[PDB]
């Protein structure tokens, strides 16, 4: 990443506060009702209706868990997401055709709910360094598509 | 939005298409695929090979739409409604690719009308795609 | 197109915001020069500077230009016919910053409007903000 | 920059048939016509009113062959262009403040103008060559922003 020792420093220890559970399923959820189109990939979820029917939905809470898992382990390899994210990167590619637009849209989502969720900490410069790596994160899975 | 001197432009450059539309409309889908690749995720059900039928048939389609849009220029938003339903609520093609497929849409035509695509065209033709773009995605939420 | 249920969730969360909505547009503005530099292009005669009374000046010219739009939520074109104007004319904004702003501006509500920044409210501000940004680019072109 | 051996080839071939001077007044008029909004930056170019006012503009002509040039010299070296256009990015951050996505729209404008220019000869996988050249010569130019 081009993160700022001092960046690293904020995202890190900001992450260290959050319930993953409950983030990712918020994230996810959000996603699904903010662009209605993203629901184009999880038919199978059931009943996404409204947003109480996302937002209640367990499949829903189950994958947004499954997301940030992998996206709070590629925290941890700041300095080679491409290398993280490779046969995910190839996955959504190659067998789930997930346009690489929605990796951006659930950034801004995921952004929205830190600031949600932390109010007062989720400050200007430690929104910056969220950007940063939200943007880093989705280039890095939209890396392998061909 | 449109000026009469936007639709004399744009009946003229298409006039000139004609018979053609369908291999501008198949061609720009090649270059689409080529260009932006990410948008090949939306035909994960087509052969996208070179001289592809499905390709082909499909190019046929969006040129069909455009085609009618010019003749419906004054009443854009009826004359494409079934087709601004269709992306909305089946095919869920994230807004963004409009402006992939428009960009290369006029990079077709531009290298098939050397002598009618001028400033003034290429303008009218940009806004004319926008405007198609608008209307396909504006039931979207 | 803007709901009744939205134009209703959107006149709710910003009736919380109330005295506020200045410092909301300042800090919203603040975040956007941060997390998108290249925004600061369009204000090389401001002092950028945290707290900068041109900042905190120019958040409340916006923050009071929404206002005015949730009011005329209904007339959204006609209400800001003169800001649409401005922008098109005078500044010239490229249009992809409006996306920008508009996200700033969600982040700012979310951190100051915990219970009020539901999933439903969060979808219809992101419309409206979305709505406004088409007006504001309405007459570019 | 992923430019294969033969998207180079490819690139150089057809850049080896164009006359800098013409496409560069053509490429920069045309943008000042397409996106109007553009046109911010040259109030001092005089009348830019009308399309013909704008495309034979003694001023557009001369700055588009000027901006050509720099890009020319870009494309002799698809290996650096980084470290080629740093001054230039500096320059155009801090002194001049043109807002980077203006480095896009040129890029859509140029390949248009290429299309136009070859016809035939601007095959599909020529046009994606082009692609990646100008998104590599728009980040190359935004990359001292700050
Ligand atoms: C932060 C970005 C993302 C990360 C880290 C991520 C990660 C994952 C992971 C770890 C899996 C598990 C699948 C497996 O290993 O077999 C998965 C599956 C999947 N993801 Fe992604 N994902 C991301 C974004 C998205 C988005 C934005 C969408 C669509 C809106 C999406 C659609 C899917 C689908 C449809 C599946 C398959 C689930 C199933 O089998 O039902 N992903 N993703
Ligand atoms: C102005 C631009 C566009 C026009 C005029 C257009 C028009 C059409 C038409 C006429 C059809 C066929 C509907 C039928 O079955 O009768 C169609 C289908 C489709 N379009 Fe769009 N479209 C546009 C943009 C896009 C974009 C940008 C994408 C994605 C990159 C897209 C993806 C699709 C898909 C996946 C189908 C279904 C194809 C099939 O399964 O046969 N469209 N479109
Ligand atoms: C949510 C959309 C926006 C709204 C409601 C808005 C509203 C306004 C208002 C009320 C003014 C002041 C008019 C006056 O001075 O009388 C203004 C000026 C201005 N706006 Fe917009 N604006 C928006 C988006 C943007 C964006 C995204 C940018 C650039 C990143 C921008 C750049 C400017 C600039 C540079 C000025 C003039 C500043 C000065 O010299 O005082 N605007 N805008
Ligand atoms: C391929 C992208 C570009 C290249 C290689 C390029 C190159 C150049 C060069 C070589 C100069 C002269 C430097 C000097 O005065 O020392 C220049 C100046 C300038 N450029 Fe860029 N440019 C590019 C894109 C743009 C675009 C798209 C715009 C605006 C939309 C722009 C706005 C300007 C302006 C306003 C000047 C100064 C003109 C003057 O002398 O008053 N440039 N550029």
């Amino acid at each position: 990443m081009h993160l700022t020792p001092e960046e690293k420093s904020a995202v890190t220890a900001l992450w260290g506060k959050v319930n993953v559970d409950e983030v990712g399923g918020e994230a996810l959820g959000r996603l699904l009702v903010v662009y209605p189109w993203t629901q184009r990939f999880f038919e199978s979820f059931g009943d996404l209706s409204t947003p109480d029917a996302v937002m209640g939905n367990p499949k829903v809470k189950a994958h947004g868990k499954k997301v940030l898992g992998a996206f709070s382990d590629g925290l941890a390899h700041l300095d080679n997401l491409k290398g993280t994210f490779a046969t995910l990167s190839e996955l959504h590619c190659d067998k789930l055709h997930v346009d690489p637009e929605n990796f951006r849209l659930l950034g801004a989502v995921l952004v929205c709910v830190l600031a949600h969720h932390f109010g007062k900490e989720f400050t200007p410069p430690v929104q910056a360094a969220y950007q940063k790596v939200v943007a880093g994160v989705a280039n890095a899975l939209a890396h392998k598509y061909h | 939005v449109l000026s009469p001197a936007d639709k004399t432009n744009v009946k003229a450059a298409w006039g000139k298409v004609g018979a053609h539309a369908g291999e501008y409309g198949a061609e720009a889908l090649e270059r689409m695929f080529l260009s932006f690749p990410t948008t090949k995720t939306y035909f994960p059900h087509f052969d996208l090979s070179h001289g592809s039928a499905q390709v082909k048939g499909h190019g046929k389609k969006v040129a069909d739409a455009l085609t009618n849009a010019v003749a419906h220029v004054d009443d854009m938003p009826n004359a494409l409604s079934a087709l601004s339903d269709l992306h909305a609520h089946k095919l869920r093609v994230d807004p963004v690719n409009f402006k992939l497929l428009s960009h290369c849409l006029l990079v077709t035509l531009a290298a098939h009308l050397p002598a009618e695509f001028t400033p003034a065209v290429h303008a009218s033709l940009d806004k004319f795609l926008a405007s198609v773009s608008t209307v396909l995605t504006s039931k979207y939420r």
